[PDB]
């Protein structure tokens, strides 16, 4: 799962979608003209996303990735450097510890707040 | 900076992506080359010829009422 957590870190820190084997639980169209529809592969999920908390967490992660992709598309940048805000996200090493622990939630909330900050700044000033 | 496109049904659509108001996190002349200037000249000639009074013997022009003849024809 090193590769999968690397891909998830890429999606949550840059919004970059790269799933050539259909193993990630998030993919969109345009791989309505500007709006692409995202589809959540239920077979390759990491959780059941049945409870309201799990559904809200999945929605938050998906919205973070979508906002990252939107910022990249608007700024015409291939990647978003970490200096764009005061928030940094470290890569995941142990998948089991990330699952049993709330450090996953820490990273998710941190990158979500970072993306919200950046998006609000760019829309209020740009 | 707003690039608009008018549709025949009155619809006005913004062309392409909307750029921000020149604000990027930070803490020569846009001149035309050969083909761009040639396309400029050709679009200029087209805007010349696409005038209704210049639209002579074309199906897209409307004829004068009670006359049955196009405006350049009557001219």
């Amino acid at each position: 799962s090193q590769d999968y957590c690397t891909m998830l870190y890429e999606w949550l820190t840059q919004g970059i979608l790269n799933d050539p084997y259909q193993e990630f639980m998030t993919y969109d169209d345009l791989e309505r003209a500007w709006d692409t529809q995202y589809f959540i592969r239920k077979d390759v999920l990491l959780r059941d996303c049945d409870s309201e908390e799990d559904k809200n967490l999945l929605f938050k992660m998906l919205r973070t990735g979508i906002l990252l992709k939107v910022v990249r598309a608007s700024l015409q940048i291939p990647t978003i450097p970490s200096n764009s805000s005061d928030i940094t996200i470290q890569e995941i090493n142990d998948f089991a510890d990330l699952m049993e622990g709330s450090n996953l939630e820490l990273y998710v909330d941190k990158c979500y707040s970072r993306a919200n900050e950046i998006f609000l700044k760019l829309f209020f000033q740009g | 900076q707003f690039d608009l496109i008018r549709l025949n049904n009155g619809t006005i659509e913004l062309n392409g992506i909307l750029t921000p108001k020149a604000e990027v996190l930070t803490k020569i002349e846009k001149t035309l080359n050969i083909d761009e200037l040639e396309s400029v000249h050709n679009t200029f000639l087209t805007n010349i010829l696409s005038h209704k009074l210049f639209a002579t013997n074309t199906s897209e022009i409307s004829v004068g009422d009670y006359s049955g003849q196009p405006y350049p024809t009557s001219l």
